[PDB]
């Protein structure tokens, strides 16, 4: 049975090779991008907002803001809002029709 | 009193002075940085604990 | 033996095969991360209209008054009652849908607004010396009446 | 050291085992001398009443020496270890000397010989020769005194980047 | 009764790490036991013979671990004769036991058989066994029982006077992995030990230290009580004191009265005292072994007499050291503090025809070198500790997907919606 | 972003109705790249330059100090927050400014920057001379 | 209330005997009659080990009964007639009652669930205040430390400066039962300005402690500054005439005297409970302090001008600086051969690096020590 | 000997609250597999 | 696993003086520690400080 077993392992040892040594490579290559995906996500900042005064948050990513133009949100808040600083009512970057909290 | 640093030598008559200015801050800050964490990690002992 | 115990000592390998077990979590958690921020055109998507709800009825659709414009009434989300929804609370509705998007927490209360607007001394007792028989008499005339109305 | 009361007994042991343990001081092996000590912890031991010779002998090397020299006037009571008396003898007085080199630069040749132990005043300069220590009328100089150099040049800066560089490491491998 | 849990052990009998888990309840499963009850096994099962094992002392997978508690039944009844020869019987066919789940449940077997033995024909005749199979378990690959095996035949060594033996045993020696805590700190103790005995102290202090780390403590006293006594007496001789806060934190405190009497003797630097009180507590220090570690201070008190000696005088006639220190002679003396001078102790000259010590400053003041090294070698402490923390730390496990296809459609038709408007 | 395209968010003006978009990539060269890596590089004397120190000694000793008022902070977050959830998490923490971000990056200027000044020093010493 | 005078007087017969049999023992006895105590007489008993009279305890624990019932039966009536403000009272009078009868779960429960109730400040705060208050009289800790916290937020709420005052007084009394002086330091020092809180010692004995204590860990140009010109000390330390006259001794460089003031008070520290056995910790201290001082101001000096100012032998002024000179504790080193003292100052970075390193050390103890449980 | 230390710390916490996590989640686990 | 730490206990003693100190077993700890040491000094260097100068006085 060793002949077919003993030796049909030998693969396996090397399955986790195949993959033990691969699989640092999906560690690595995501790191890089990483960077990526939070850069290029730097659009949705822009340039040409609308201000808005933040209100109250529902809860983790959310918050309702004032516009300056009369509408009050429900709005979502990008990953990179440095929060802690979000007092009560802050003054606030608004994306525009992604309507959000910049 | 602390008022000049500096010390007297009888032996000889003579007055010492001294210009001192060593009293580091940074090093104090340091020491009191190891306060505020002896604090915390017994606080933070007390849920473990309570965790295992 | 000679082969077969050798099986064993290339068997307990499987060592590696946990490893990679902390990697695959370990490298399926970057991938969500990489993942995650790849749907930030949600944001996109559209925007959120907090509501007023005037109050709710019957043939399923809530009532409701908006902010600026005015009342509409409107279907809800799917995932909340017409039952667990009350009158005087804030609820995310679907932006351009003009249906419940979800319930927001708190509505923030009148009489609470009222009273705090009337900001009047929250005073406890022991700060007044002088003014016992009145509360005994108080006491008599409010504490006693309510906490046994029954006497 | 076998299962036994009539087996152990022959004098020859304790005279026997005192002279093994001195050997092994002859040799300045303390690591083998210790392990025997450990080994012998003869528990129903008192005191050490032979075996005293060689551990005392030890222990006061561990620091003094004066007590030590005593000691080896005490063995004739003993046997043939008087040769690593001879032995001995000699191996405690380069430690002083190798001690007096660093302690201070001057001696008078009275003084000397009242330090290592000698019946003769030759003696001495035959040892110092023997040292290569520059003799004045009695009066010796172990000069140069130190070189307290190596203020720091070669082990500062090669040493510690390296530790940055593994600190950084241990900072950067930490991923 | 509570034999249900004998069998409700016997439910952990399915595969592999539920024995581990079978073992837990089972330190605790000894509680109730009556011989009707080992007639329990009789009815539990190869069965005539277990049967008639039981009626001489009053599913193999198993069969082992009924074994244990036959073992555990006796050796706790304290009937050593049905006990001792029991074990020879059950040591010997749980031994020779052709199965690789069995060796984990020996080692508990092992740890009493050793234990109750007594002399030669267990030192030595069951020595050579331990030895045995644990080159036989050691091409087995079997961890725990291995590391155990090892600890016990430490243990013979130091039953017996030989560490030399047990030192090249450790050279020739790889410890594994996947282990018991507590076996680890037998380990590094009877280490720590040996190493110290051969005169080497200050990695004697390292595995010490881990036994006071890898030990459990719920009640496991004796243990730290005795280490303690050798960690008391390493920081002793490696020459530095340790804290009050050691004389005094448990139940202990009541056994580290000698110690805390010889640090008394120590850092005073006064030797008569001292002396004396080897006298005075010797028997008790010979109970264990931490005696002739102690007996070596000697030199220890007298380098501190020396160095205290300096530190409060510029310079002194060797006449008042000899004085202070009760010596008989300065010659003496000259030779004591030209040695402390060599190690770097007193940082003196001697004024010889005069005869006094004369001392070095401080101009080493800020030597910088010196808190260097102990901040480098704290910093390495740190990253270690966020290094292991963070491959520990790192391991509910699933459970993944964010996006959606169903929104995503919604998403579209509103899309769709839009371009339509 | 680029986008070229020829005729017949977007879809507002037809997309496909009157154009349609296009595909785009980039003709390269193993310098032009080359030239571009230099971009966010640094200077020659550069390596070698070591910032003031006494002003170095500030970041450290201010550094440190506003640690230290943090130090506390943390102290009073896991003393509190000790006996919560993530939902009541958020109330807390969008509020106010955790010491914990605070205290892990505040460690990351005084490690590297430290460091860097520490390798710096041990070079120029050795190396210039 | 429970008046501390009891706890005292208890230690004092603890001490090491002295026996006696004098005032003391029959002064606490006397006021178990009045206080018909119990949980001591047994408790006390089984310690200082001389119980008898079993009838007394009888006729206590009778009585005890007696009340405990009729507390028991008013808060009966008031459940029926509540009185919201009034049961909390009737409770207060319950553990209270355990104050007097000394007993420490019962008053401890008994006031936790007035607090649910409680409602107010004074109660749910002053009460507190008592709660502790039964720890500085078992001689506990952490039973005060985490109390101390609790009136410490109730205070940092709203209050005054009235509760706060007293409160210091307490935390102050509490540093000085540890090694903790600096930190009743200032917490005492300031409490002249203010102390209505009679309820643990008098005004002059309070005195003694700010000053004991100022004198300890204060510098000398603040010594002057806080204590000796005291406005509210003049006039106490003229009441007095032992701490003062060795303050004084002091400050005023005429040491020898000094040092007898300073062996009396120390013989009247052993007394105390603040102190129990700090006395050795203290004198020590303040031998330290004088020799500093003294030599601040040589670069070099001879024993026997020290000696002769002190006024004792050269031998055992030296073996007394042969103990705080190792330790680098002072900043002297001495020549015998030529009977001569010379001072080498210290740099600011010994210090530290002496320091920092030993705090370092007790932080990474502990984070290991914790680190292997959590990580196992 | 500060910014090393008390990152250290930082880390140590949170494994700590790793531990939270799984303890939790083997107790909600195997509660489940009840029924 | 407090189980295998009582054997391991057990198998490093037993023990007589341990055994007794296991009887025994509170108090607490103050805050630091270190030097103790002997006592009755201080008083003592008075009462010889006073015989030391009333011996100086015997001087």
């Amino acid at each position: 049975d060793l002949y077919s077993r003993y030796k049909k392992l030998q693969q396996e040892l090397e399955f986790l090779e195949v993959q033990e040594e691969y699989i640092k490579d999906e560690q690595k290559n995501l790191k890089k991008e990483f960077l990526h995906a939070q850069e290029e996500v730097k659009r949705i900042q822009s340039i040409p907002l609308v201000i808005g005064q933040f209100l109250e948050a529902v809860d983790q990513n959310t918050a309702i803001v004032g516009s300056t133009t009369g509408s009050n949100y429900y709005v979502r808040i990008l990953s990179t809002i440095d929060r802690e600083l979000l007092k009560p009512n802050a003054s606030v970057a608004l994306h525009k029709h992604s309507n959000a909290l910049v | 009193d602390k008022k000049f640093h500096g010390i007297l030598d009888q032996g000889e008559g003579v007055l010492i002075i001294f210009d001192e200015p060593p009293v580091d801050k940074t090093y104090e800050a340091a020491l009191e940085t190891i306060q505020n964490m002896s604090k915390v990690v017994d606080s933070l002992y007390n849920k473990a604990k309570k965790l295992t | 033996y000679l082969s077969k115990i050798e099986e064993l000592q290339l068997i307990v390998n499987d060592k590696s095969q946990n490893l990679r077990r902390l990697q695959a979590q370990r490298n399926e958690l970057n991938a969500k991360v990489r993942l995650l921020r790849e749907e930030l055109q949600l944001l996109q998507e559209q925007g959120s209209y907090v509501g007023e709800v005037v109050r709710a009825m019957d043939k399923k659709k809530v009532l409701v008054k908006v902010h600026p414009e005015g009342k509409f009434v409107v279907d809800v989300d799917k995932n909340i009652d017409i039952n667990d929804v009350t009158p005087n609370c804030r609820v995310a509705l679907r932006n351009d849908s003009y249906t419940l998007h979800k319930i927001l927490p708190n509505k923030v209360d009148p009489l609470v607004s009222l009273m705090m607007v009337e900001k009047v001394p929250d005073s406890t007792y022991e700060m007044i010396g002088g003014l016992d028989k009145q509360i005994k008499e108080i006491k008599e005339v409010i504490e006693l009446p309510v906490k046994h109305p029954e006497l | 050291f076998d299962y036994k009361e009539q087996l152990p007994e022959s004098a020859y042991m304790h005279q026997l085992l005192g002279l093994n343990l001195l050997f092994l001081l002859s040799q300045n092996r303390v690591a083998e001398f210790h392990t025997e000590l450990e080994r012998l912890p003869a528990k129903d031991i008192q005191t050490n009443v032979y075996i005293k010779h060689p551990v005392s002998l030890e222990q006061y090397l561990m620091e003094g020496s004066y007590n030590k020299v005593f000691l080896a006037k005490g063995n004739i009571p003993a046997e043939s270890y008087t040769f690593f008396i001879d032995i001995l003898l000699d191996t405690i007085r380069d430690e002083i000397a190798g001690c007096i080199e660093k302690a201070y630069e001057k001696i008078l040749f009275t003084e000397a010989t009242r330090i290592l132990f000698f019946n003769t005043p030759k003696k001495m300069t035959d040892y110092a020769k023997k040292r290569g220590w520059v003799l004045g009328p009695n009066n010796y100089y172990s000069f140069a005194s130190q070189q307290q150099k190596p203020e720091d040049t070669t082990i500062p800066s090669t040493e510690l980047a390296k530790q940055v560089i593994e600190y950084a490491r241990q900072l950067e491998m930490i991923v | 009764a509570a034999a249900a849990e004998h069998s409700q052990r016997e439910l952990d009998t399915v595969t592999l790490e539920d024995i581990k888990e079978h073992v837990k309840q089972l330190e605790k499963a000894v509680s109730g036991k009556e011989p009707r009850f080992v007639l329990r096994a009789l009815r539990m099962l190869t069965s005539r013979r277990l049967n008639h094992y039981v009626l001489y002392k009053a599913l193999p997978e198993v069969e082992a671990y009924l074994q244990l508690l036959v073992v555990i039944f006796m050796m706790n009844s304290k009937r050593y004769k049905e006990a001792q020869k029991i074990s020879d019987d059950l040591m010997q066919k749980i031994s020779t036991q052709n199965r690789r789940a069995l060796d984990l449940v020996a080692a508990k077997c092992y740890y009493y058989h050793a234990r109750v033995y007594e002399f030669l024909d267990k030192l030595d005749v069951v020595r050579s066994f331990l030895h045995a199979r644990l080159r036989t378990a050691t091409l087995r690959h079997d961890a725990d029982g291995q590391a155990t095996l090892l600890n016990l035949l430490l243990r013979n060594y130091l039953h017996y006077s030989l560490y030399d033996q047990a030192e090249k045993l450790v050279s020739k020696s790889v410890f594994p992995e996947q282990a018991n805590n507590n076996e680890w700190a037998r380990y590094l103790y009877y280490t720590g030990r040996i190493k110290a005995i051969q005169l080497e102290y200050s990695e004697a202090r390292r595995t010490m230290t881990n036994a006071l780390r890898k030990a459990p403590q719920h009640t496991a006293v004796g243990f730290k009580q005795t280490v303690h006594k050798l960690l008391i007496v390493v920081e002793l001789l490696l020459g530095e004191i340790p804290d009050r806060l050691q004389f005094r934190q448990p139940s202990l405190k009541r056994s580290l009265m000698p110690y805390f009497l010889l640090t008394q003797a120590v850092r005073t630097g006064n030797l008569a005292k001292f002396n004396q009180v080897l006298d005075q507590f010797g028997e008790k220090f010979q109970a264990d072994g931490t005696y002739t570690l102690i007996i070596r201070l000697r030199h220890n008190v007298i380098k501190t007499g020396v160095r205290m000696i300096s530190l409060s005088y510029s310079r002194i006639s060797l006449a008042d050291i000899a004085q202070k220190l009760q010596l008989d002679s300065p010659e003496d003396a000259e030779f004591i503090v030209a040695k402390a001078i060599r190690d770097g102790v007193i940082e003196a000259s001697i004024n010889h025809e005069k005869g006094y010590v004369q001392s070095k400053e401080m101009i080493d003041i800020y030597s910088t070198r010196e808190p260097q090294l102990a901040f480098h070698q704290r910093i390495s402490f740190c990253l270690d500790i966020h290094n292991m923390s963070v491959k520990a730390m790192r391991f509910s496990y699933n459970k993944d997907l964010e996006s959606a296809e169903e929104r995503r459609e919604r998403e579209q038709q509103d899309l769709e919606f839009a371009k339509e408007m | 972003v680029i986008d070229a395209f020829r005729l017949i968010q977007a879809l507002i003006h037809g997309l496909n109705r009157h154009y349609y978009s296009i595909t785009i990539n980039y003709r390269k060269n193993e310098l032009e790249q080359k030239m571009l890596l230099n971009l966010h590089k640094k200077s020659w004397m550069e390596g070698l330059t070591l910032q003031d120190y006494s002003e170095h000694c500030k970041h450290n000793e201010s550094v440190v100090k506003e640690m230290l008022e943090l130090a506390k902070n943390y102290n009073k977050a896991v003393e509190e927050e000790d006996k919560m959830t993530p939902e009541q998490l958020a109330i807390k923490n969008v509020g106010k400014q955790d010491p914990k971000r605070h205290l892990e990056e505040h460690v990351d200027v005084l490690m590297t920057s430290n460091i860097v000044q520490c390798l710096a020093a041990m070079l120029d010493t050795v190396v210039f001379k | 209330n429970p008046d501390l005078r009891i706890a005292q007087l208890r230690f004092l017969l603890s001490l090491p005997e002295h026996r006696g049999d004098a005032a003391v023992r029959d002064e606490l006895m006397a006021a178990v009659r009045d206080n018909n105590m119990a949980p001591y007489y047994e408790a006390l008993c089984k310690s200082l080990d001389w119980q008898i009279d079993v009838d007394l305890l009888n006729k206590m624990k009778k009585a005890n009964e007696d009340e405990l019932k009729r507390l028991d039966e008013e808060l009966e009536d008031a459940e029926k007639n509540l009185g919201e403000s009034e049961i909390r009272d009737a409770m207060m009078a319950k553990a209270e009652y355990l104050c007097r009868i000394g007993d420490k779960e019962g008053a401890l429960t008994a006031f936790r669930k007035t607090y649910d109730k409680t409602v107010a400040l004074g109660h749910r705060l002053d009460i507190v205040f008592y709660l502790l208050r039964i720890g500085l009289f078992y001689m506990d800790n952490d039973l005060i430390t985490r109390n101390t916290e609790k009136a410490k937020s109730l205070i940092e709420e709203g209050g005054d400066w009235d509760r706060r005052n007293r409160l210091k007084v307490y935390q102050g009394l509490y540093c000085v039962a540890i090694r903790d002086f600096k930190q009743a330091a200032e917490l005492f020092l300031d409490t002249v300005s203010t102390f209505t809180s009679y309820e643990l010692m008098d005004y002059k004995t309070f005195v003694t402690y700010t000053v004991y204590v100022s004198m300890i860990a204060l510098e000398r140009p603040d010594l002057r500054e806080k204590v000796i010109k005291g406005a509210e000390i003049l006039e106490v330390l003229h009441s007095l005439p032992a701490v003062r006259q060795y303050l004084f001794s002091l400050y005023e460089c005429r040491y020898s005297v000094f040092f007898q003031s300073l062996a009396v008070v120390e013989q009247e520290m052993k007394k105390d409970w603040l102190f129990a056995p700090h006395y050795r910790y203290y004198v020590r201290e303040m031998r330290i302090h004088a020799y500093s001082q003294l030599l601040e101001s040589y670069r070099s000096l001879t024993l026997g001008y020290m000696a002769e100012a002190f006024g004792v032998g050269v031998e055992f002024i030296d073996q007394e600086l042969s103990r705080f000179i190792a330790a680098g504790r002072l900043h002297c080193k001495i020549d015998k051969v030529n009977e001569i003292v010379e001072t080498n100052r210290p740099d600011s970075k010994n210090w530290q690096y002496q320091e920092t390193i030993k705090k370092g050390d007790l932080l990474l103890n502990r984070v290991q020590k914790l680190s292997r449980v959590i990580n196992m | 000997y500060l910014a090393s230390l008390i990152r250290s710390v930082v880390a140590l916490h949170n494994l700590i609250n790793n531990k939270i996590a799984n303890r939790d989640a083997e107790k909600k686990e195997g509660q489940e597999k009840e029924e | 696993e407090k189980k295998q730490p009582v054997d391991l206990g057990l198998l490093e003693e037993d023990d007589e003086f341990e055994e007794f100190p296991a009887e025994d077993w509170d108090a607490h700890v103050w805050e630091d520690n270190w030097d103790d040491d002997n006592v009755e000094d201080d008083f003592s260097n008075q009462l010889r400080a006073e015989l030391e100068k009333h011996g100086y006085k015997m001087e």
